[PDB]
RNA sequence: CUGUGCG
């Protein structure tokens, strides 16, 4: 790097985005959709090609934004794994011949 | 020839005889447009002169082929054969051998005669030597300076004792008391028997007073059947102009039958229909309103209905079958177009409403008029509203199509109206007014105004007027009210004086509007000049002789009395009469400029043509050079050359020691010689050492012509406020000659310094010098020159340029002006065609021009049709040449003033009027002799000082701009009237754009913020009256100075849309999205041309795609797209009598180099009601049918702005004309970010409390931070269009271009914000940013009152990064640390190499 | 993705919002994720705002959120005197 | 520099003038604009004493 | 291209000149990639030779 | 070349 590791120290990038998001949330109730994420200045997380580290907790929604998702909101609490430890109550039904 | 007439069904010049009629086709081929038009007109003339002899008929056709195009084989033996033929001529006559090659190269190659081509013959005809003997016999130009100085000393000594001490000076002191007495004597008529009441004298004012004080004292399913009647009336008027019948009379009779059947159908099925709503709605005494604005007697209506059904049975059946089969969309008529309309019920209805018929007083006392002065503030506004309604009814009366009278006629003193048209104007809840008239078209009529309170038609009066002269007060009932209110507030310094001058001002404005006449305009201009002379100290002796205007009517006497009384009330008095004289001068100047309220549209075209011909020919007859029909070729006879040489000698026989010749046209030869001598040896402020030399079939030429015409012009007028200016329309060749002389003189003037006619830099310099001179107490002389055109002569410019050095910048060779002198000699022998209408009016007919016409009719020769003279340079023909002459002569006069009177003069001319700022060494009584001597020297030249010229140390005037000590007069009424007038309504978007430009240029000159919003309301009401309906765009209402200062039309539209979206939660979101997109594109990243692909879809998909860059999901996108507005111009432009965007049109207009305003508005309202809205498939439909597909949504989204903003589902029936208003807001915000910075993204905040007395005027500068590289050349927009839209750059663009090479070789390739921000302009037909980017501010300064800036909305740019980007202190310290720590590893040179090659050298950034 | 795969009887419901840095699914607080600002970032955020009452709300809701965080690194020096430009003594004396 | 030794209020006064803030002003105009208000209505600044 | 670059670098031993050219190229690339304003003026500047 | 539009 020609900047001698002085550009923004991406840790500062993500913590500044988190602080902007939190301090803008604490002025009025806002939906945590992509609208209140893409319309933020410090949402440069789409930059920084090395995407090994996201902000604190929304890593999956940023990874989906890398796929350009149009989602809005759900239970994004993957700390308790929602893809793992899932009931497997599986079954089948009859058919209808064409 | 064969190939040419084969295209027009011709033979093998061409005869086609069939029966008893012959078609004669004559053709010619001339590639030069000059000779093309010449042969065209000659062929037309010699073919039209023959039918006069053959008729005692023929079809004449002339075919001029501008090239040699053929269709025989292919483009091979057409030009090669001619080329080899002229080659053979070269290998083996003289003038024809040159004609054959000069006639065909392309149009210009060795053919276009620029000012370096005197190689035709340079031959004499036994007349040029005598001309030069009478033109260049006294010119020496090599006179020394000391001799000129002592001659001027002796001349001043002679003038001071022979012309000045004798009292023969043309200028005198003011004597303000005597000035006021003379004003009261000339304007305030005391010997006239007219009453002291404007309503008694003016019939229209009487009618307005009657209607007002009869509507304010009486009153000011009930409204269901009236609208039904209006709807079926509109439907019947729709089928009136489709020609769905054979004869017009049958059409009118069938529509009458439909209306009568509607009447009889409404009579029943209701308790009291005609006695309750017709009497209260649209019905008059015994007569009913019909189509074509007519009102027909019910009696005679049913009498006419009895005919054509008894004498022509079975008429209704086929007359309805021909309508149903022709238009099965207007078949809403179900029980009207039926059999006999129940005649007995009809006659019972008629005998029910038996009232007196309108009288229509045709023939032109007690003064019960309540003394308008003592009227409440409400009755005056009611008078203005009544005037507005009556003027709109007049305009609509001019709208009536030419119909025919179905009744027999019996205009002497009275006419019992039965077949008259009427315009109905709604006034109050119960009473409505009617305007009856019997004529159509645009001519002056005799109207009769009546009222209807509850059916009792009371006569309000009858008057005579021209309809096309009442367009200004049509909807400006509040604009003029606000104008008068602010003018009265200007006089707040004297609580009491404003109280008398307010009602007088309102009455004067009302009388001016109710009587628009050229005499009132002339009188108010005279009052302007009188005030200009009153404020200063020295004025011409013939001033008051020019302020008088013959009234010829009491309607002029009343307005003159009002104006003079206002001037006296503001000026008269002994000591306490000039308290605030700046406010008084501003008030009186605006009152005098109120003449612009009256339109300038030639009340009588033939009369004004006669007056123009009189003004054109009177100086020639008074001089003695009026040769008629000399040769029309250039071969003058003996008497013609004799009278021309006599005119030249008389023009150059003015001595320097005679005062009895300071008024006849001419020039002193010795004074002109002194002028040229002082100009040559660099003695004057302008020097002959010029730069950029201006030098850059007509086979045989001479001093008279060139055998390609005789420099033929044609006389006409130009509509102006005071008097119609002269105008000369010339043919192609003479127009090219004028263009040549104009370019030469214009380049010479650009080489000069003090000339300001087409150099805005020099005009601004003159403005600043005049301002500082008036602030320092210098002697400002605002000089005007009377009869500049009619007295200037091309021979004078010849005598000037005969000895002008005009040295080159690098060569110093005294370039010869032989070609310039030749074309000026041609101008000297020009031929001015008199108007044919003037001739035919003089043949069927005391006047000097009429006397000359009678004398030259048959006594000397034949009917006069052409006029040649030595004097009377055409106004606008030698404009820059006259400017050069006037500048040289005025610099000579300034040198003479410095020489004799030891003053410091600096002058600025404009070829019509000039201003001389004279700094005096060491009142203004000792400088009177200097002014008289200057005027005497000017009269010794052809610079006769007009009596409208003023000299003083208090106020100056130049180019209709008045400058005052410490400020500048805003000229409020002039700009307000310009905003109300010149409404060229072609497209409502163009209408609003022009109105917005006018309002911006008026706010620049400190008009108001409360008057401009009323002008915008008037324009929006005009657009809404045309049936177009209100659109989210258009005139900006409730605006602030910040919407005009540091704000373009795009920002005004953005503010309008924001005002539409109160409690901005949606437009704020769109602004945030636009700020995100702009931070993404400006910040660089990757955003150039994918936006162009995303925008080209339209408004819906483009807005969705731009929202998909933000996190707008299918929830927020649908919430944004819910706001729609009906766009009539969606599939192109409205049809009015491949649709590329207007950006291409403005580019084509920028690269390349008579009808009244009321007629324009009539045509606008007429075309806005026909099939104008296009549906994409080529089938135009009405605006009513578009707006009829709307549904009652009322779901809190269609209620924030009714009839402007609609829902998505509320336009399901008509979805093609449904565009997102928020997409337009996004585009406008992005373009405002382009043009004038980032502050268009922040939310609007207001000042809290702010006391500036409404008069704290000051100049403010535009605070724009434009980021478009500040150049924005044409070759940048062209290149961007070529890159982005190549298929649109090839077709519809650059067919007429030869500089594609510079636009192709990457001329500053990829300017910032010229790819998406040009797409937003190309796709939005109402945005138009590139038109503003390819232009200057045109104001550069805004005079505004501090009361508006204290109320100005606060909206500044705010960084979106929350001051977190890099904290530029950190930027610079990091760069310093990098530099130091890289220096401390090896010795490095501190050049720019070791600075630019460093990463953290972002110091070039951070603006 | 969140898409219900081209069909479903239930769609476009359960919106997640944010009021005090705490995820509210329908009104129930899930948790708060730690965020540090070190004070200077706080005042830099306070600078670029809309109006007065917005500043009041954002500064009154700060220390209640700071209860769910641990950050005393904010400079208690002249920086605080600069923040004093917004006289909101009630707000800093409300959390106690 | 001040004005041209003119009252700038009545436009016709070159005698014993008093400067307001940047221009000149005569006695009667000064007293008239002082006895009704404290502002100048010409330069819009407080009048001298 | 990288092979030719390495060949030219081997031509320029003790690289003080090719290193300077590489630094200039890195500056130009940081200016164009980083975005700023560098698209088509370079095309006009290169076409000369 | 064609208008029904001041509420
Ligand atoms: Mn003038
Ligand atoms: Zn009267
Ligand atoms: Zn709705
Ligand atoms: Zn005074
Ligand atoms: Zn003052």
């Amino acid at each position: 790097y020609t900047d001698w590791e002085l550009g923004l120290s991406p840790q500062q990038i993500c913590t500044n985005f988190k602080t902007q998001l939190v301090l803008s949330s604490m002025v009025n109730p806002l939906v945590l959709s992509t609208s209140c994420l893409k319309s933020f200045f410090w949402f440069n997380e789409v930059l920084e090609l090395e995407d090994d580290s996201q902000i604190e907790l929304a890593e999956l929604t940023d990874f989906a934004l890398m796929v350009k998702n149009q989602n809005v909101s759900r239970a994004m609490f993957v700390e308790d794994i929602a893809m793992g430890y899932v009931v497997s109550n599986f079954e089948g039904v009859r058919i209808s011949l064409s | 020839e064969l190939e040419s007439c084969e295209a027009h069904a011709c033979q093998a010049d061409g005869f086609k005889l069939t029966g008893k009629t012959l078609i004669l086709l004559e053709t010619f081929v001339r590639v030069n447009p000059d000779e093309f038009e010449k042969k065209w007109k000659a062929d037309m003339s010699k073919l039209l002169n023959l039918k006069h002899d053959l008729q005692k008929t023929l079809v004449p056709i002339v075919d001029g082929r501008s090239n040699y195009n053929n269709r025989f084989v292919a483009d091979w033996v057409i030009e090669r054969i001619r080329w080899l033929l002229i080659e053979i001529l070269k290998a083996s006559e003289d003038q024809e051998y040159q004609r054959l090659i000069h006639s065909l190269s392309n149009v210009k190659n060795q053919s276009l005669g620029l000012e370096n081509l005197e190689h035709l013959k340079r031959n004499s005809l036994d007349y040029d030597e005598r001309l030069n003997e009478s033109l260049f016999i006294g010119l020496k130009g090599d006179i020394r300076e000391s001799t000129v100085r002592e001659e001027l000393i002796k001349l001043k000594l002679w003038f001071k004792d022979e012309v000045f001490s004798k009292g023969l000076g043309k200028f005198k002191l003011t004597d303000r008391r005597e000035l006021l007495e003379s004003l009261s004597s000339l304007g305030a008529h005391l010997d006239s028997d007219v009453s002291s009441c404007p309503f008694c004298n003016n019939k229209l004012m009487e009618i307005v007073y009657n209607v007002t004080f009869s509507c304010v004292e009486r009153t000011d399913t009930h409204s269901n059947i009236e609208k039904h009647y209006l709807s079926v009336l509109s439907l019947c008027n729709k089928i009136k102009g489709l020609k769905v019948f054979n004869t017009r009379r049958n059409t009118l009779l069938f529509l009458d039958l439909i209306m009568v059947n509607l009447m009889v159908d409404i009579s029943d099925s209701c308790q009291d229909a005609i006695e309750s709503l017709r009497k209260s709605g649209l019905i008059v005494g015994q007569m009913v309103m019909l189509v074509n604005d007519r009102v027909l007697d019910i009696l005679e209506a049913v009498k006419l209905i009895r005919k054509k059904i008894g004498t022509n049975p079975n008429w209704v059946k086929n007359c309805s079958k021909i309508l149903e089969r022709s238009h099965p969309e207007i078949w809403h008529h179900l029980s009207t177009l039926i059999k006999q309309p129940d005649f007995n019920s009809l006659i019972s209805i008629a005998q029910h409403l038996v009232s007196d018929r309108p009288i229509m007083r045709y023939s032109v006392k007690i003064c019960r008029h309540k003394l308008f002065q003592e009227m409440s503030s409400f009755e005056q506004m009611r008078l203005f509203k009544t005037l507005s309604s009556i003027s709109l009814s007049l305009i609509n009366s001019m709208k009536t199509s030419f119909s025919s009278r179905l009744l027999v006629n019996e205009y002497f003193g009275n006419v019992r109206l039965r077949e008259c048209y009427a315009q109905r104007f709604y006034l109050a809840e119960s009473l409505v007014g009617f305007l009856f008239y019997q004529k159509t078209g645009e001519r002056s009529r005799c109207y009769s105004v009546y009222l209807s309170d509850n059916g009792v038609m009371s006569e309000q009066g009858s008057f005579y007027c021209d309809p096309k002269r009442f367009f200004l007060p049509v909807f400006s009932d509040e604009v003029l009210a606000g104008m008068c209110e602010e003018m009265t507030s200007w006089l707040d310094f004297d609580t009491g004086l404003m109280n008398d001058t307010g009602p007088i001002l309102r009455l004067l404005v009302l009388a001016i509007l109710c009587s628009p006449s050229k005499r009132n305009q002339t009188f108010l201009q005279g009052l302007r000049y009188f005030l200009m002379a009153f404020a200063n100290q020295i004025h011409h002796i013939d001033l008051t002789s020019k302020l008088v205007v013959e009234c010829k009517s009491s309607s002029e006497v009343v307005v003159q009395r009002l104006a003079v009384g206002l001037f006296i009330r503001l000026l008269s008095g002994e000591s306490d009469a000039s308290l605030f004289f700046s406010r008084r001068f501003k008030y009186l100047l605006n009152v005098s400029y109120l003449c612009h309220l009256i339109t300038k549209e030639t009340p009588d075209r033939l009369t004004d043509q006669i007056k123009c011909f009189e003004k054109f020919i009177e100086p020639k007859v008074k001089f003695g050079c009026a040769v008629v029909n000399p040769s029309l070729n250039g071969k003058l006879t003996v008497d013609q050359e004799d009278i021309m040489i006599n005119g030249l000698k008389k023009f150059f026989s003015k001595s320097l020691r005679d005062t009895e010749d300071v008024q006849t046209p001419g020039v002193c030869k010795e004074l002109l010689n002194y002028c040229v001598s002082l100009f040559n040896r660099g003695k004057l402020k302008v020097s002959g050492e010029l730069k950029n030399n201006p030098f850059r079939s007509p086979t045989e030429f001479t001093s008279i012509s060139s055998n390609s015409g005789n420099l033929k012009f044609g006389l006409s007028y130009k509509e102006q406020v005071g008097s119609n200016r002269e105008l000369y329309v010339g043919d192609l060749n003479t127009k090219l000659m004028t263009r040549l002389v104009e370019d030469f003189s214009e380049a010479v003037g650009n080489s000069m310094k003090y000339t300001c006619l087409n150099s805005e830099k020099e005009f601004e310099r003159a403005i600043c010098d005049m301002k500082m001179a008036v602030n320092n107490g210098d002697l400002s002389c605002s000089y005007d020159h009377s009869k500049w055109g009619p007295t200037m002569s091309p021979a004078l410019f010849l005598a000037l340029l005969q000895m002008l050095e005009l040295r080159t910048p690098v060569d110093r060779s005294k370039i010869d002006l032989d070609s310039v002198k030749s074309i000026l000699k041609w101008h000297l022998h020009k031929v001015v065609e008199v108007p044919i209408n003037v001739a035919e009016a003089y043949c069927i007919g005391t006047s000097l021009s009429e006397e000359f016409f009678h004398q030259t009719m048959q006594l000397n020769g034949q009917i006069p049709s052409h006029i040649m003279s030595v004097l009377d340079m055409g106004q606008g023909i030698l404009h820059n040449t006259s400017d050069l002459y006037g500048l040289i002569t005025e610099q000579f006069l300034c040198y003479a003033l410095d020489l004799l009177y030891d003053v410091i003069p600096v002058s600025y001319t404009s070829s019509d009027d000039q201003i001389t700022l004279i700094k005096t060494p060491s009142d203004a009584a000792e400088w009177l002799e200097m002014i008289c001597f200057h005027e005497f020297l000017s009269s010794k030249l052809n610079k006769f000082v007009s009596p409208k010229s003023v000299i003083g140390t208090f106020v100056a005037e130049f180019k209709s701009r008045f400058f005052v000590m410490g400020e500048e007069t805003p000229l409020l009424t002039k700009f307000v009237a310009a905003a109300l007038h010149n409404v060229k309504c072609k497209t409502p978007t163009q209408l609003s754009e022009t109105i917005d430009t006018i309002c911006d240029q008026c706010i620049a000159n400190g008009v108001s913020t409360k008057i401009v919003t009323r002008i915008s309301k008037r324009v929006n009401q005009l657009i809404r009256y045309s049936g177009y309906g209100e659109t989210p765009f258009g005139a900006i209402e409730d605006q602030d100075v910040k919407d005009w200062v540091d704000g373009s039309r795009g920002y005004r539209l953005q503010r309008k849309i924001e005002a539409i979206f109160h409690d901005d939660k949606e437009t704020s979101f769109i602004r945030n999205c636009a700020r995100k997109v702009f931070n993404d594109i400006k910040r660089g990243r990757i955003f150039e041309e994918n936006l162009i692909n995303l925008i080209g879809r339209g408004g819906d998909e483009a807005l969705t795609g731009f929202l998909q860059y933000a996190g707008c999901s299918e929830q927020e996108v649908n919430r944004v797209l819910n706001y729609r507005w009906v766009n009539l111009s969606s599939f192109g432009d409205l049809r009015l009598v491949e649709e590329v965007p207007t950006l291409i049109k403005t580019l084509q207009s920028k690269l390349s180099r008579q009808s009244s305003v009321a007629s324009g508005f009539i045509g606008f309202c007429k075309s806005m009601g026909s099939k104008c809205v296009r549906d994409g498939k080529g089938g135009f439909l009405y605006i009513k049918e578009v707006y009829s597909g709307v549904s009652a949504c009322t779901c809190e989204i269609c209620a924030l702005k009714p009839k402007i903003i609609y829902c998505n589902n509320s336009l399901n029936k008509v979805s093609q004309f449904s565009k997102p208003i928020l997409w337009d807001y996004f585009s406008l915000v992005l373009t405002n970010a382009c043009e004038l910075g980032e502050w268009v993204f922040s939310t609007v905040k207001e000042p809290q409390k702010p006391l500036n007395n409404q008069n704290f005027f000051w100049a403010v500068k535009p605070k724009v931070v434009r980021q478009i590289e500040d150049q924005l050349g044409m070759n940048h927009v062209l290149q961007s269009i070529r890159r982005n839209y190549p298929v649109l750059f090839d077709e519809h663009l650059t067919p007429f271009m030869n500089d594609l090479q510079v636009s192709r070789t990457m001329d500053s390739g990829r300017l910032k914000f010229l790819d998406v921000c040009i797409a937003l302009d190309m796709m939005n037909e109402n945005l138009g940013i590139i038109s503003h980017l390819l232009k200057t501010r045109d104001n550069s300064v805004y005079i505004v009152k501090q009361s508006d800036c204290a109320l100005a909305h606060i909206r500044q740019s705010s960084y979106t990064d929350w001051e977190l980007g890099l904290s530029p202190q950190q930027i610079c310290t990091n760069f310093k640390t990098q530099l130091v720590l890289s220096s401390m590893v090896n010795p490095l040179v501190l050049s720019t190499s070791c600075l630019k090659s460093f990463f953290w050298f972002n110091e070039v950034l951070e603006l | 993705k969140y898409s219900y795969r081209l069909s479903g009887p239930e769609n476009q419901e359960d919106p997640l919002v944010l009021k005090d840095g705490a995820f509210y699914v329908g009104g129930e607080r899930l948790s708060t994720y730690k965020v540090e600002f070190t004070g200077d970032l706080v005042v830099k955020a306070l600078g670029a705002l809309e109006d007065d009452e917005s500043v009041v709300s954002m500064l009154h809701q700060l220390w209640p959120y700071l209860k769910a965080t641990s950050q005393v690194i904010l400079f208690q020096q002249e920086d605080f005197t600069i923040v004093h430009d917004l006289y909101k003594k009630q707000l800093t004396k409300s959390i106690e | 520099l001040y004005g041209r030794y003119n009252c700038k209020c009545c436009w016709f006064a070159d005698t014993n003038l008093i400067t307001c803030n940047d221009h000149y002003l005569c006695l009667r105009c000064h007293q008239t604009m002082l006895r009704n208000s404290e502002l100048c209505h010409i330069c819009w600044k407080p009048l001298p004493t």
